[PDB]
């Protein structure tokens, strides 16, 4: 069906049809325009006018231009052959390497399964970290957070996760980009195609072969419209649906900055009329985004681990963003800039951090006996902080500064020098199983290691290193 | 044992139901029919227990 | 209710009160027609570099050249007083669809193509009967989705009776979907 | 700070005074026996 | 069920036949419609489009009229016909209901057979009045130590449990309801067994499906029901869920019978009440919320009632849960929620770190009905602990600073640890009240003090162990008569010497 | 049995949902076909709108297609895109009633294949016993825990 | 009686279309093809003989064109000794399940103030048998007495005890409000006047009642109602009080509580009708709002009533418009502290926050105000020495400081009591301290001859001679 453009606003576009009207959600091209111009179907509005989000830059539209309705949502493709690809929200590649032969193609909008058609059985990762394989156990096939601010090392924390779990997987993956940098894009599609996750081969006629791959790719950057990043995380959920529904198989679903999901939503709700909400935020603050975490989720057929990097604004937890997205996740790890500033890294907040699978009826009991003593430990440290600060430590007795001693020695050894940062760290990098870190913080806290310096555990790994450390700063 | 004999015995399902809900009626007669004869042999047993 | 609506509402009112009805009612349709055929009157209606006196004086030109009552003539010097020349088409739409309504409605229809005198007829005949309105002045249009089956809107609103074949069969479809 | 603060002071005072309660109850009966009850 | 040829086939042709208020839809957007037409629709009923999706008219402005939508805007094309039912929004009641699980609307989605009820009842009502209500007596046991101790529950209350994020709220609540599979398998008078209603707003499914299976685990489905608007489930079934709980709950509370109520996530029914109103163009107020908050929290609490002699004698117990920001309480909803309940239970992450779980702030904590929801036997022994507790938060801060104290605190210092020490916890492990008595007096009559802290956390189990194995009676008689006489004193204080003999800690 | 008969009457309801759903789509199609091919409907549907002002090819053709469907037994069918609507449809039929007996019985192949190269090999009068058997004694146990944990 | 048309609905606001005879504001609409009764009250004119009025019931099952009556009259409620022994709603109905209001008289809730040629009288002392409040903040005999709090503060038992040591020996009448509170509080309140004798219902053979005596009228507009009726209600028991005052003469006692859901309730339909919001969500008509209904509440020349008002203060913070607006509007004043109930001190009255017009030297003599200002000034003394000793200790303070701390302390745990209606929370009795007795255990403590006590005899008691007592007791069970 053909209609005409009659007001434009922005990333909002008015179009009015003669005969009959789209459905909501449908896609529309523009056809008097230099690229592909896709809009998607919001809102009616009367008069048979309907109100559409464009998925690219609105320059050079014209009150007058004529639009071409498709008849039905946007259509990703799917297939092996997305596998070792980059694709933008519309599916067009932008790897420069030809057009995607894949046989069927999935709709950008889907329902999410329902409740009987869930299985939540309890499982772990081996992420090689210490801070989450001891008090914030991952779970296969469940939701993954990393809140955290600006400069913390969320991209630095997935890079590490992609290193020591997608290429120790077997299965495929996914990863998104939600308005994050060009740069670190590039970055993560050569670093897959060193380590073998992406694995493509020229032939002799210009074609390509991606036959091998484990990896799928979808970028929608910070140079892109509110439209064409509100679009794109779905876009790879459809990607994954594929796999886990028809393939049968478990998926990885890494996510940078779905946030600007929401913040695409903050700069296109104005031009779409709607009143805004207590931050400036929305009134579907909440659905638009359970509409968009349901689909995430293990079923009867496949599984989807998940893991999302959830941006905090100006370093405040009490956001609507965080506050509502921190019901949707199975497991949590809240980054901190206090302590990133002591040079500790990863910066994760052992207690802001938590998780479902850390009860003994998963994780033994000796391991969650440690886990809480750690717990109980820095927060009885934390409970000392002003009376550190005004007065000073000579005034508390003996057992609180064996307290003080025991928390900054489990501090400085729940850091570890990752591989990823090694280009601007120097030191190589330290996997570390769960046995190790668990004997190392039990004899911790038991007292085994209380005649060693506080230096000696900073970016160490297992408990030989530090003392090996210790014996060479003994001299 | 305290757990098999708590709730005595709610289970005792009703054929009527399941011959009016179901249109094969010719798998379920069999199945019943395995049913009827294995609870004899298992209420045989206890009574000769 | 709507602001086109107050003004129709009182210009039928005093119409059916002092005058006439008819002389308004074909200045109606002429108004109208002028306006969708001239097509230079609806950008000196929409345009605001014409002043208000130069409004009204080609409004008065337009009184005395043609055939004009006056309520018509105060109708419009008031739409320029609170400026909703704009409104005019609009209010024209309204004051036909109610209504225009003690002597004969017009209405919308469509069809496929060219229908015949015969059915025409037949067409006008019943919708007469239906209607109970001695005068009718009807429109003709081709939209081609409902296939050939006449669809139209007899116009007041309330009823548009879709005499089709594709929507009665989607409508059929969507209803025997149903569960059992 | 505040309920530091606030914690510690009122356990100062509650230990303090508890001590002068006892030995106010002690040194009682012997200078004002017209209250002891034992001697009424 | 039935056949194709014959039977289906003449049905849909006998279903084909027609010809020649009703109104069509003028705009759509955000899940919510505005129609032009349909002058006679009550504000509040049920409207139906001509593609099975439904609605509830809420605005019922001069022009148009505003509905919105239990589901995606997708179907609704600004032009589709609509009609009204007639019938107000309502949801069934009855017994058919327990073991199941449905959304607010009380269409199942457990996906196993449809829901046997044939009475109806309408959503929102008015709350029963002052002359038909009584005052609370009976105790609504929640299984935990601490509760049933110092906060003690009632049949009738509205009682909040108010804490932060990951402090143990859905816990207290799902042992609440696993506490009370032995009280009702033990009797078959409905008047002394308790259903459960469990309302998840804004929930995940795979969170209900966790809990659906923590119950079907332990055998407490048979009397209790779930009720599921989760956040894929549109705003408008986020703010009926809880309605229709109270709804479900009320036949409990009606005929005779008792019930329990937990609101999961009552902030995410206000979030929806404000979505609504803002995509229906009302204004807001502070926080963007509207005014009407207090109005929408008030209707539901207060139908939780204890009726009287004369209208059955039963009871609607609420335990509605709210998570605050940065433990400010001084917000907007806590303190609406809070001036409406009789009652708190405040949860604090300090709490649940230091090792205290469940992390219950036995200060800020209350509950204004108190004693009269509480049995002789644990009054006896509850008060002496929030005494001794009292004492030790009193003094224990400037104790800890490494001061030389005497004997008379050393003791309070000592009593407290032993206490708090006890009010410890797992989760989904609850007790029986006799057993909660007889683990009380021993750490309240001097059985702890010498003993290890660390110690107590076996102490305790074995003692149960004990208790359950040889001395039954104890437990029997003091779940019938609900007191400690001398004899049932005496032979308490002979187990627990008996226990001590036989067993042997670090001090 | 009674996780068995829930299964049973899900599948035999999906089973139903889908053949309505087939039954109306194909008569819908079909409909869209001979209305664009036909003449006479079109003054058959003129004429009927006429005399709606004051019965259609549409609810004709339907109800003439769902009494010729009433009494087909559409076990006796064809193959799937054999144009008349019963044809169409009864394809679906019986591959779903296959698919669906396929997953509540046991087959005829299964069956065939241990009854004439497992178990009368054995012996004959009373199959007394098992020794006298090769490993595949172990698939056999194996098909046990399959047919009684399908059954 | 004219005719009318609803023409929209939106929550508890009604518009409504009349063909002539507009009615005037604030008049009462009812609406006809309803289930039950449904009342409005007219709040603006909008034009074209349009108005927007407020539903006392819930607006569900409404309809566009529905037909509605004016009455010619604001909202009547039934006025004379029938209300008596009697509970009423905001329009006037009974919800006691006892039978009809037979009232041969009805006042107008919306009336016009006492102007100002219409004097108070003087300001009469008022014995309630509490100590801090008989001594710091003397409570009027003829003025508005306030009770600020929060939540688990004690302003409905602080009320019930007022209740019980002033109403039931008042001569004259009473009338209780509950404007937006607890329903099991209103059953309690109403088992314990039936109990007390403040109600007196006798049934009869042939299914009537008897109120007579009864010396005592409840009016309720609580929690499950909507607005529009919680701001009405308070109006509804203010006009019944009214009429005891004006006609009969007679003095008369006002129990309101949480009088800020008035407040409240007009916030939750301002912005429906159109109004702007005010600084932190309030409506802006909230001075006016509520001077129009305190100034209806004083002391005249034909009567006198004792008003005392509950008023909920929102997380403790005593700086929100309603309060701040409210405090000047009141004779007496009582601030009831969490940091003070924290310490198991009820009532928990902080003596640095109540105030009172009526102590002076000259109403109260120089014995009762010296008193007050030296318990106030040794409170602050003891207030101004908590950080130095959190931070340094006991240890630095001279003895002087050590004396005053300690007299401080007395001073706290004595005017401490326990009530009649908290047997339920402490199981202790209750007491009635007079005000003499409180003069003179205050003197004996600030003179010094007490020091030889200890200060845990003070807690619970009602004079010196229980505080020897208790001392007397923990110092034979010392030994």
């Amino acid at each position: 069906n053909h209609g005409r453009i009659t007001q434009v606003i922005g990333a909002v576009v008015d179009v009015h049809f003669d005969e009959q009207l789209p459905p909501i959600l449908n896609s529309l091209e523009v056809q008097g325009h230099t690229n592909r111009l896709v809009l998607e179907v919001a809102q009616h509005l009367g008069e048979n006018t309907v109100r559409t989000i464009a998925m690219d830059a609105t320059e050079g539209l014209v009150r007058g231009q004529k639009v071409v309705d498709t008849g039905a949502p946007i259509q990703v493709p799917v297939g092996v052959e997305t596998l070792g690809r980059i694709m933008n929200v519309i599916g067009e590649p932008v790897d420069e390497c030809g057009p995607v032969p894949a046989k069927k193609t999935y709709s950008i909008h889907r329902a999410a399964p329902l409740f009987a058609d869930q299985s939540t059985e309890p499982g772990l990762l081996q992420t090689g970290i210490k801070v989450v394989d001891l008090l914030a156990p991952y779970a296969k096939g469940g939701k993954i957070g990393l809140f955290g601010g600006a400069g913390v090392g969320k991209t630095v924390l997935i890079m590490e996760l992609i290193n020591n779990v997608a290429n120790k997987h077997g299965g495929f993956s996914v990863f998104a980009g939600v308005g994050e940098r060009t740069r670190e894009g590039n970055d993560l599609y050569h670093e897959m195609m060193t380590t073998g996750v992406i694995k493509r081969k020229k032939l002799e006629d210009g074609k390509f072969d991606f036959t091998g791959s484990k990896a799928a790719l979808v970028y929608g950057q910070m140079n892109e419209p509110p439209g064409a990043r509100a679009r794109v995380a779905l876009t790879a959920l459809s990607v994954a649906e594929y796999f886990r529904d028809e393939q049968g198989q478990d998926v990885l679903l890494f996510i940078d900055n779905i946030y600007r999901f929401t913040q695409a939503g903050s700069e296109v709700s104005a031009l779409l009329g709607r009143i805004p909400s207590a931050v400036g935020y929305q009134p579907t603050l909440a659905t638009d985004l359970g509409q968009l975490q349901e689909r995430i989720t293990t079923t009867k057929k496949g599984s989807i681990t998940s893991v999302q990097a959830v941006y905090v604004p100006a370093d405040d937890l009490t956001d609507p963003a965080p506050a509502t997205t921190f019901a949707h996740l199975d497991a949590t790890t809240v980054l901190s800039r206090q302590i990133a500033e002591l040079g500790i890294y990863p910066a994760v907040d052992p207690l802001d951090s938590t998780s479902r699978m850390l009860a003994p009826e998963i994780v033994g009991q000796e391991h969650y006996d440690t886990a809480r003593a750690t717990q109980k430990l820095l927060q009885d440290y934390k409970s000392l902080q002003d009376i550190i600060a005004i007065l000073g430590m000579d005034e508390l007795s003996e057992e609180d500064k064996l307290v003080v001693s025991r928390a900054r020695k489990i501090q400085r050894f729940l850091s570890q020098p990752f591989t990823v940062a090694e280009v601007f760290t120097g030191k190589p990098g330290r996997f570390v199983e769960l046995p190790e870190t668990i004997k190392s913080a039990q004899t911790i806290l038991r007292g085994e290691c209380d005649d060693l310096p506080e230096m000696a555990f900073y970016m160490c790994g297992g408990l030989e290193e530090v003392r090996s450390k210790a014996v060479k700063m003994a001299q | 044992i305290e757990r098999q004999s708590t709730p005595g015995k709610p289970q005792q399902i009703d054929w009527a139901k399941w011959e009016s809900q179901i249109a094969h009626k010719d798998i379920l007669n069999c199945l019943k029919t395995f049913y009827t004869n294995q609870v004899q042999i298992l209420d045989r047993a206890l009574g000769a227990l | 209710q709507t602001l086109e609506g107050r003004y129709a509402s009182a210009l039928f009112r005093v119409a059916k009160k002092k005058n006439q009805l008819e002389k308004v009612y074909g200045d109606l349709e002429s108004v109208r027609n002028a306006l969708k055929d001239s097509s230079e009157f609806r950008l000196f209606v929409d345009s605001p570099a014409v002043s208000v006196q130069q409004k009204l004086d080609v409004l008065r030109q337009l009184v005395n050249r043609y055939k004009f009552d006056p309520l018509t003539g105060n109708l419009l010097t008031t739409l320029v007083e609170n400026k909703r020349l704009p409104m005019l088409a609009r209010v024209a739409d309204a004051f036909d669809a109610m209504y225009r309504k003690e002597k004969g409605e017009v209405k919308c229809l469509v069809t496929s193509a060219k229908p015949l005198s015969a059915q025409q007829q037949k067409e006008i005949v019943a919708a007469l009967q239906n209607r109970a309105g001695t005068q009718a002045r009807l429109i003709i249009d081709y939209a081609v989705s409902p296939q050939i089956m006449g669809g139209l809107v007899v116009r007041l609103g309330e009823q548009v009776l879709d005499f089709s074949v594709a929507t009665r069969l989607d409508r059929l479809q969507s209803q025997l979907l149903a569960p059992l | 700070s505040v309920k530091f603060m606030d914690q510690k002071r009122s356990g100062e005072e509650t230990v303090y005074f508890k001590k002068e309660d006892e030995a106010l109850l002690r040194n009682l009966l012997a200078n004002h026996p017209e209250y002891d009850p034992k001697y009424s | 069920a039935k056949i194709s040829p014959s039977e289906m086939s003449r049905l849909l042709e006998e279903r084909i036949a027609g010809w020649k208020e009703v109104g069509r839809v003028v705009s759509v957007g955000d899940g919510i419609a505005r129609l032009f037409g349909l002058e006679g629709v009550q504000a509040g009923e049920l409207v139906e489009f001509q593609n099975g999706m439904t609605g509830m008219a809420l605005n019922l402005e001069t022009d148009n009229v505003g509905v919105v939508i239990f589901g995606d805007d997708r179907s609704v094309l600004e032009g589709d016909s609509v009609k009204r039912t007639g019938r107000i929004v309502d949801v069934p009641i009855g017994p058919g209901l327990l073991g199941r699980v449905v959304d607010a609307l009380g269409n199942p989605i457990d996906g196993k057979g449809p829901i046997p009820a044939k009475e109806r009842r309408r959503v929102e009502l008015k709350a029963p009045g002052i002359i038909p209500r009584k005052s609370v007596h009976e105790p609504m046991m929640t299984g935990l130590k601490c509760v049933d101790a110092l906060v003690p529950v009632g049949r009738g209350q509205r009682e909040l449990i108010i804490g932060d994020r990951q402090t143990g709220k859905t816990a207290v609540a799902v042992d609440a309801i696993i506490n009370q599979k032995e009280i009702n398998d033990s009797t078959d008078d409905e008047s002394k067994k308790l259903y459960c209603i469990y309302v998840a707003v804004g929930q995940k499914r795979s969170t209900v499906a966790q809990i659906v299976k923590a119950l079907e685990q332990r055998d407490a489905m048979k009397y209790t029901t779930v009720v599921a608007a989760t956040a894929s489930e549109a705003a408008p079934l986020q703010f009926l869920a809880p309605y229709s709980g109270c709804a479900m709950g009320e036949w409990f509370r009606d005929s005779g019978r008792h019930c329990v109520i937990i609101y999961d996530d009552l902030s995410k029914q206000a979030t929806a009440y404000r979505q609504m109103s803002l995509l229906l163009r009302r204004p807001p107020g502070r926080e963007a919320y509207p005014g009407d908050v207090f109005y929408l929290h008030s209707r539901l609490l207060e139908r939780a009632a204890k009726m009287g002699d004369k209208s059955g004698g039963g009871s609607l117990t609420a335990l509605p849960v709210i998570e605050t920001q940065a433990g400010d309480v001084s917000a907007y909803i806590p303190t609406n929620v809070i001036s409406i309940t009789d009652g708190q239970i405040f949860l604090e992450t300090e709490l649940f770190y230091k090792g205290i779980r469940p992390a219950i702030n036995v200060g800020l904590s209350v509950s204004r009905v108190g004693s009269a929801a509480q049995v002789k036997a644990m009054k006896q022994v509850a008060g002496t602990m929030k005494l001794e507790l009292a004492q030790y938060r009193e003094v224990a801060a400037f104790a800890q600073f490494g001061s030389d104290l005497d004997a008379s605190t050393r003791q309070l210092l000592t009593r407290g640890t032993a206490l708090t020490e006890l009010l410890k916890q797992r989760q989904y492990s609850p007790m029986k009240n006799s057993v909660q008595v007889c683990v009380l007096y021993c750490g309240v009559k001097g059985y702890l003090d010498p003993l290890d802290p660390k110690e107590i956390s076996r102490f305790e189990s074995l003692f149960i162990d004990y208790i359950n194995a040889n001395h039954q009676d104890i437990l029997k008689t003091i779940e019938t008569e609900k007191e400690l006489s001398e004899k049932t004193e005496a032979k308490l204080r002979a187990a627990v010497d008996e226990f001590v003999a036989m067993n042997e800690f670090k001090k | 049995l009674v996780e068995k008969l829930n299964g049973i009457q899900q599948a035999e309801k999906l089973i139903q949902g889908s053949l309505q759903d087939v039954m109306i789509r194909e008569i819908v199609s079909s409909f869209k076909d001979l209305y664009k091919s036909r003449p006479e409907l079109h003054d058959a549907a003129m004429q009927s709108a006429i005399q709606g002002l004051s019965m259609d090819p549409v609810g004709a053709h339907f109800k003439a297609s769902l009494q010729e469907l009433a009494k087909v037994n559409l076990s006796t069918a064809t193959a799937d895109p054999m144009g008349t609507v019963v044809q169409r449809v009864a394809a679906v039929f019986q591959k779903r009633e296959k698919e669906f007996l396929d997953t509540f019985t046991v087959k005829a192949t299964e069956a065939q294949e241990i009854k004439t190269i497992v178990d009368k090999c054995h012996k004959g009068n009373t199959f007394d016993f098992h020794a006298l058997s090769d490993e595949e004694l172990r698939r056999l146990e194996q098909l046990y825990s399959t047919v009684n944990n399908r059954v």
